[PDB]
């Protein structure tokens, strides 16, 4: 049984009619048949307390419970989707508050021990005011952590777009060491300097073109300068009357036309936008899980709280007025679904209908027609009884 | 057919009728609960400017 | 349609009927199929319009 991530120390929820007594051997007491006659390593065969709550017209209550399963759907999504990145980031690699205690309380002891809390919602309050208040408390929430996730994805991304300009190529890389005022002598201008990467192979392109190049050509300005085992890098100087032809010419010679001149200004922007996005990178990802943190164990909160209403409407959905009903949590062993979901249907059949008999049983969706949706406006077919898929 | 169930349904119905009844009767009560003054001070002005 | 209604509903409901005698053709084939009339009653308005 797989509810929530990284099962362990599973539950499951039950509810049913204080006098109902199971048939499979007549006879029997609820925790007799619970705690001894049920097959597995452990059953915390417990009760399940709840408050009573207002009671709507009859009409209504079948539209309640569609709206709070459907923003059950969307509460379930929203956790998984924050589950999916609270393991995405990968920064720790054991677990996350998979099966830590959440709320400084294992996950197992809290649930089997945690009682309703009587601070965001009172005795005596609109069924409509508590959905709405859960809705818009996960909403924001939500969007709140949706708004972070998608800054940090745009951080990744230019910090790999900076970094794949600081490695990645020789050519395209920002020189911050070679550029000098000894060989960029930016002065009262007579001169036009340029920046040269070739391959090793084509060297003869150069060194044999020493001077037969063009005319108004600086000495000094071609011999050995800085060598990078792969290109060859000098300062190309050329008066500031002549740069046509050798302009005209770089673009057959294999020059790279990065204009690059002694400017402080721009070489520190590199460099400080570099280490500042590392720092914000480095605080985002701090701020992002220490958000994380926080808002799991409330969203979980919520969630509890969502499918304790859900039961809490379902029970007055089978029965009568008299909220005299019995539930009982009992934890489950890991990996042992089938025999459980049988033999618990089974000691109570009999709530399953009277006159109602078919062989396929269960809750899982089907269909044997051209209906069976599991939808109560078009489409829904049978329940075993108030139970619903649940391991965390 | 579910015996509990079935006559359940028949004293929902009585539950509600006077649950509803009941809501009815707070209403109207306060329908009156604040007419004791509007109506008894906002009259009554119209003899003490005769009487000035 | 009867067991959709039940578990729709929710297992609540009074639902009694008679038999077609000598059923007659349908519209949408001209046929002669057998046929049942029901009749149903609750409580909820929305129930009637559901």
């Amino acid at each position: 049984m797989a509810t929530a991530l990284y099962t362990a120390n599973d539950f499951i929820l039950i509810s049913l009619p204080q006098n109902a007594q199971p048939v499979t051997a007549p006879g029997s007491k609820t925790d007799s048949w619970f705690n001894e006659t049920l097959i597995g390593g452990r059953a915390f065969v417990s009760d399940f307390k709840i408050p009573e709550f207002k009671i709507g017209s009859l009409d209504t209550l079948i539209v309640e419970s569609e709206e709070l399963s459907k923003v059950d759907n969307q509460i379930g999504a929203s956790i998984g989707k924050i589950i999916e990145i609270l393991q995405g980031l990968n920064e720790t690699s054991t677990n996350a508050y998979r099966t830590l205690p959440i709320n400084n309380m294992p996950v197992p002891e809290y649930l089997e021990n945690f009682q309703w809390q009587t601070r965001k919602f009172k005795l005596d309050k609109s069924i409509k005011d508590l959905i709405t208040l859960i809705s818009n408390e996960s909403s924001q929430l939500d969007a709140d952590v949706r708004a972070t996730y998608a800054n940090y994805n745009s951080a990744k991304t230019n910090l790999a777009a900076a970094e794949r300009k600081k490695t990645g190529d020789l050519s395209v890389r920002s020189l911050h060491d070679i550029v000098k005022p000894e060989d960029f002598v930016l002065n009262s201008e007579h001169l036009t300097t340029v920046l040269v990467a070739v391959p090793k192979s084509l060297k003869s392109d150069f060194e044999k073109s020493y001077e037969t190049l063009s005319k108004n050509v600086v000495p000094a300005s071609a011999s050995v300068i800085a060598e990078d085992a792969e290109y060859v890098l000098f300062n190309v100087h050329l008066f500031k009357k002549n740069v046509q032809e050798f302009t005209t010419a770089a673009r057959e010679k294999k020059f790279i036309p990065r204009e690059f001149n002694y400017s402080e200004e721009l070489i520190d922007q590199l460099k400080k936008e570099h280490d500042s996005a590392a720092s914000l990178e480095q605080s985002l990802r701090v701020q992002l899980v220490r958000l994380a943190k926080t808002a799991y164990v409330d969203v979980f909160i919520n969630w509890f709280h969502i499918k304790a209403l859900r039961v809490y409407v379902e029970s007055v959905l089978r029965y009568g007025l008299p909220p005299h009903f019995n539930i009982k949590i009992i934890a489950v062993p890991p990996k042992n679904l089938s025999k459980c979901k049988s033999e618990l249907i089974d000691a109570f059949g009999f709530l399953g209908g009277n006159a109602f008999m078919k062989d396929k049983k269960g809750k899982i969706n089907k269909q044997d027609t051209s209906l069976h949706q599991y939808a109560s406006l078009v489409d829904t077919e049978y329940e075993p009884f108030v139970m619903y898929i649940i391991n965390l | 057919l579910t015996p509990n169930q079935v006559n359940d349904e028949l004293n929902k119905m009585q539950a509600f009728i006077r649950k509803e009844a009941e809501e009815k009767a707070k209403e109207i009560q306060l329908k009156a609960d604040q007419e004791y003054e509007i109506e008894k001070t906002n009259i009554v002005r119209n003899e003490t400017n005769n009487i000035d | 349609l009867e067991q959709i209604l039940w578990r729709v509903l929710r297992g609540n409901l009074f639902f009694k009927t008679v038999e077609i005698e000598q059923p007659v053709y349908d519209v949408k084939t001209r046929e002669y199929k057998h046929k049942n009339a029901f009749i149903v009653f609750s409580h909820g308005d929305l129930i009637i319009k559901r």
